[PDB]
């Protein structure tokens, strides 16, 4: 399986999840830097063990909801939309 | 990375 995010912003920028620990965040140290000045620096990690994808939010200070609903952890799915900031994520998650 | 403002 291949799982890509997708920014929602116009901008195209795309972020292919490793396995392991993503952070996504406005943090130089992010894998996946939003420059939001409502993200939160780390914002949310999503954990990728090649099957599932465990989103979860690091204390953020704005929160973080998939389709629309707030959560602290999150099993994700293809064409799941994660809000961070005023910054919109589409999940792309597809098996070869 | 200035701190996060809050909404
Ligand atoms: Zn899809």
């Amino acid at each position: 399986t291949s799982v890509t995010l997708q920014l929602d912003d116009g901008s195209g920028r795309t972020y292919q999840l490793r396995e392991g620990s993503n952070i996504i965040g406005r943090g130089q140290d992010a894998q996946f830097r939003l420059p939001d000045t409502g993200v939160s620096r780390r914002h949310l990690e999503i954990r990728w063990d090649g099957q599932v994808a465990l989103l979860a939010d690091l204390n953020s200070t704005n929160g973080t909801t998939v389709n629309n609903a707030p959560v602290q952890e999150w099993q994700l799915a293809d064409g799941d939309v994660i809000r961070l900031g005023h910054s919109e994520i589409i999940v792309r998650m597809h098996p070869l | 990375t200035a701190p996060t403002e809050k909404i």
